[PDB]
């Protein structure tokens, strides 16, 4: 029964309610707040689930990109003052670029990506953004965006439709088997 | 009554008695056996993969798992040898109903030990590989050997790349200094103290912690067959353990070397009274920050001599070597050959599932195969004060976490259950108290408690928080017995909650466990 | 006359001044607001520098470093919430010590590392930043702060010491010849 | 008088009469000419890098700079040819005194033009280059050239990596398709429309600048010889340009098509009148973006014939241009051979820093020796409102900044005077008014004042921000002449300013004329 994959999430519902967070509008003043609310619980839950071992490395890419987002639209004394911003935007393309890219190679990083389907813009910003100078901050916005309704197409939209007393050995009298996890 | 074959070697009488063989040769013949079996000296003078026994020597049980080199055995002229049936190796086999892996590494024959000729035993499922060692080693060897006696007690410090085959060159130079004998009424045997400093693949202990044993008996074992040493006549003990909490010494290297010098101060308390030599083996790195650290034990230790076993490492290695090596007034520095399936991560695992089913008490150790869901578990209270509640409360490394997450976090994984020794532990650290919520203790720096006031009992497994709002609580099932866990208090007892490789057997276990012998099992996913 | 290089800041005094505020302490609660503040628009000005052109490697690396340590901490509903700060700082050690072993180049990773002087810390902690899962933030938080002694040493300590009337062609009687850049 | 050599060729009766030469071949003779003069046919023919020239025929000028490759002259059986000196050229030349790259670059003789022969002259520091041009090059050119005259008006589309050489064939294929005359009253040139979309090194502009060009006569020059042509018989002039601020169209490519798209409106408009060809050449991408790119400009302007000047270019190139060129119904695709010192950085400083030096007013055009710090400056008002200031106020492209550092930014660069035709430019910007501060305008997004409402009116240099609290202005210097910058009121002008790559030269240009003809320059750190 190799039929066993191990994953982080407790069970499917879970992820599945992650994803609602994630992207509010393909799922479905103050309302605005409480979207920035749940996203910012979504991320620190990846976080979370990236300690505990094995998980699917789009979901940490995706975890990425929303936290320089909600990062980049925060007014108060808390904003990034404008060169932080553009530092976290570069690392999460960074990464998830080079997990596509290293994954699925036995030729070029251009052949490569082509095959893939990635646009190549992608490529040639990481590339930039490592070797010689950070990127503007408006290319880094728009770039973003995109990224994000790349992936859902691509991983996302196929995960489902859319819809002493301390110390006290228990009685062997009232206990019963259950699995590892449940109460 | 004639036996030949090509690979092993020839035989002679073997006579079938109530389950055990009783073998004369009259010539120098090597056997292999694969089993878990009992050997016994009766006339003459037998060799086993590093130990020599003789008359006057009590039985000795091999375990030769199909997965390593099976021990070699060798005879010298005229002898008489008695091998005895492993009784405690039953329960072992039946672990293969709750992994498969564990299903493939004995015979497959009906007894419990079979000698193997050319190809006809042994069967499919091949590279059954034999314990072999140049002819350099073992002149090495002799020559450390030799030295010793005309000397006081050495500190050998092995090391080298992995894979090329630190662990054999162990087991051998500890076998032989315990049970060489040579020149005075057999001296019997010299206790021999083992030095662990490998999270990767430890030797007496389970993956994760570092650790000080001592022997008296003559090691004839892989490591998943004796993880966990009793703690606390007394064949093999153990003297201190610390928890690291990674597989790789590379997340608090001054940890790390802090721990190495507690353990050292041990061995030279103890060490003083009675000649005790020490065989440590380093972890498996060879540039960049662990040859950094390399260079640093050498330093703190002080070794007598230094043996590398690649002989065509990189030139990097070697030159840092010589040099930290020069340093410290004079040691001599060797180099050697080194010889370089199933790769260290599923060995690993194999390692901790076995330590967890390590029943709570020549023979050496039962081994209960109930599956761990069935096991009733330890209910530790979480609400009180810090003296009826039980757990002073959980820490975190490398990492922290926010309130609402620990839960879930926590749940599944594998701790470490360090007690603290000296209150100059939790010192700088908000430790909560009187209080529903897990008491998590805050700790913004990161670096794990101090070496020099706390001591790891073993580790334990989650398998369930409750915090149903009037009685919070902790089920978890440990391997460590009634005894110890109860002669605790409450204040001195913390949980360290690092990385250690999430447990994923044990879900599975009890799955297999039903299906054999013949559904929302959190964090398994069933593709259908 | 090849002894002609050229910079973006406009004389010298101006960029010891910036040094100044980058390490108040070698150079020299209200006042840790002041020092706050003083930072901050030294980072800003970095920005200037490099978008102009031609500036020192080292420069725009320990602007990034201090950019992240002001991000981390901020106390207020700005405070990039725990999983953008650790992407701040990967991304400034990835761009940093790329720009050192890159430079000094004609062997593998380590040897030229140790050649430079760096220790090999960074050069595994880049590599574990890019490839495989993002460090933790202890580690960051402290692998910064050491970087930024080691640049002192390597750079900064060297500067010096340490103590239709729209428009009207200019009457061409009351003008003088003067540097292009003063007025 | 009876001259011979190895390298160019023979010659005859050189009659040296005021200052020309009227030099008779009675055969087939080839000329290599250095320096800057003219050309006058009288009684023959002659073809000079790419045109013809008959007794009717007005004179020519060509300026021969050592850096490319000097243009060879061809004179065929029984002509007399009269070489005339150039007289504008010697303006040109006291540039040196303001910059040593343009010393090396003609005759170091006395006169003003010098014969070349094996190596006699043209002095060391060698790689005296020679303008070739193998077989097929000239047979495909002959193709063409035949297929146009029975048909319409063909629009060619050359392109292919860097150095393959695209401008030598460029050139080429210009000056054939104008000078011809082939076959009918000589008919006598036919005008000739030049598009260039590459911002790197481009031909009939400054570096930064996207345009489309009209000329009339043979262009004989390189592109630092005529960077500026007049704005507004007529020999060269020019009909619209876009400012992409950036040396690689990688910065906004959407921004990059819709230019081209306007461009090649205003050429179909024109056209469609008097038959008039157009060759464009793309920029020198061949991979990734760039790629992209080339694909979607060949579908928008739907080239009648596509020449890839590599035969060994990368496989992916290729095929995606087939592809491309395949799917608008049909476009012959073709390959050519290529040819593949001065690096491209140099070469466009150089072009820069001649357009800047032009004077005010097949003769080509003048320019003016004195240093820019000398000359006098535009001074612009800066506080008023949209109809009483001058500069509408500063954009800013693909980056934006904090008040504060604008003015130390903006100082010192080189920015363009884009003219607002229509007021659906500034439509979704907070246009400051009445207001002392720089009246920048805010433009989050980032993108260009969009090309179908703007146009560039010549580049201009900053050289004074002072803001000293009651008078605001701008210190500015450009190239344009007075009439245009007078006939303009104030709210229809707005200076932009991207990279454009900060103009080094003009600070050092100062220092070098005072001690070449023979202290806290900002931005110069002088070693000492």
């Amino acid at each position: 029964m190799v039929q066993y994959i191990f994953t982080p999430w407790r069970n499917r519902a879970e992820l599945l309610a992650v994803r609602a967070q994630f992207y509010p509008e393909h799922t479905s003043f103050q309302d605005d707040e409480h979207i920035r609310s749940e996203k910012q619980k979504a991320v620190a839950r990846v976080s979370m689930w990236m300690q505990r071992g094995g998980c699917p490395h789009m979901v940490e890419s995706t975890a990425l990109l929303v936290a320089a987002i909600l990062s980049d639209e925060a007014q108060g004394s808390g904003a990034a003052g404008g060169y932080a911003v553009r530092a976290a935007y570069s690392a999460a393309f960074s990464r998830f670029v080079t997990g596509l890219l290293d994954s699925h190679q036995d030729q070029s990083m251009y052949d490569v990506a082509k095959a893939v389907g990635l646009p190549a813009a992608f490529v040639e910003l990481r590339h930039q953004a490592t070797h010689e100078q950070l990127p503007s901050l408006t290319r880094l916005r728009s770039a973003a965006r995109r990224a994000l309704e790349w992936i859902w197409w691509y991983y996302w939209k196929g995960l489902g439709p859319v819809d002493q007393s301390g110390w006290v050995l228990y009685d062997e009298k009232e206990w019963v088997p259950k699995p590892i996890g449940i109460v | 009554m004639h036996h030949s074959s090509f690979q092993p070697n020839n035989s002679n009488f073997q006579r079938k008695a109530g389950g055990r063989l009783v073998l004369s040769t009259p010539d120098v013949e090597r056997f292999v056996i694969l089993g878990n079996y009992g050997v016994k000296v009766h006339q003459g003078e037998v060799t086993i993969a590093g130990a020599t026994l003789t008359p006057i020597d009590d039985v000795q049980w091999v375990h030769a798992p199909h997965c390593h080199a099976l021990p070699v055995l060798r005879t010298a002229n005229d002898t008489v040898i008695e091998l005895l049936p492993c009784p405690t190796a039953q329960g072992l086999r039946e672990l293969a109903r709750l992994n498969p892996l564990f299903g493939r590494l004995w015979n497959e024959t009906s007894d419990t030990f079979q000698i193997i000729y050319t190809s006809a035993d042994a069967p499919k499922r091949t590279s059954l590989r034999e314990l072999a060692s140049h002819p350099a080693w073992n002149k090495k060897i002799s020559e450390l050997l030799t030295s010793t006696r005309r000397k006081p007690s050495p500190i050998l410090f092995i090391c080298g790349p992995k894979s090329s085959g630190k662990s054999t060159f162990g087991r051998l130079l500890t076998n032989r200094l315990m049970t060489d004998r040579a020149g005075h009424k057999s001296r019997s045997w010299k206790p021999v103290m083992v030095l662990d400093l490998d999270p990767g693949q430890p030797e007496f202990s389970p993956p994760g912690v570092v650790s000080l044993t001592k022997l008296r008996r003559p090691n004839l074992a892989p490591p998943f067959c004796h993880p966990g040493l009793s703690f606390g006549n007394e064949g093999m003990t153990t003297v201190r353990m610390h928890a690291i909490a990674s597989v790789t010494p590379a997340l608090d290297p001054a940890h790390f070397i802090a721990c190495a010098r507690d353990l050292f101060a041990y061995y030279r308390r103890s060490a003083s009274q009675e000649n005790i030599p020490l065989v440590v083996n380093t972890p498996g790195w060879i540039q960049g920050t662990g040859l950094d650290l390399l260079a640093e034990l050498i330093a703190v230790l002080r070794p007598t001599e230094v043996l590398y076993m690649s002989e065509d490492g990189p030139e990097e290695t070697v030159s840092a070597l010589r040099e930290a090596c020069a340093s410290s007034s004079t040691i001599p520095f060797t180099m050697l050959p080194s010889q370089p399936s199933w790769t260290p991560a599923t060995l690993r695992s194999m390692a901790m599932q076995s330590y967890f089913h390590l029943s709570p008490f020549g023979p050496g150790c039962e081994w209960n195969p109930t599956p761990l869901t069935h096991l009733c578990p330890w209910r530790v209270r979480l609400a009180g004060r810090p003296d009826e509640r039980g757990v002073l409360g959980i820490v975190c490394y490398d990492h922290q976490y926010a309130p609402e997450l620990v839960s879930d976090a926590i749940n599944g994984m594998v701790m470490g259950l360090v007690r603290i020794e000296k209150k100059e532990a939790l010192r700088g650290l908000a430790v909560p108290g009187d209080t529903p919520l897990l008491p998590l203790i805050p700790n913004p720096t990161g670096s794990p408690l101090s070496p020099q006031y706390t001591s790891l009992v073993g580790l334990v497994l989650i398998r369930g928080v409750s915090l149903t709002a009037s009685n919070p609580e902790l089920h978890l099932l440990t391997p460590v017995p009634p005894s110890v866990l109860h002669s605790f208090r409450g204040d001195e007892l913390v949980l360290v909650a690092g990385k250690f490789d999430a447990p994923t057997w044990a879900y599975v276990e009890g799955l297999y466990w039903k299906s054999n012998s013949k559904d929302e099992v959190p964090w398994v996913e069933m593709l259908h």
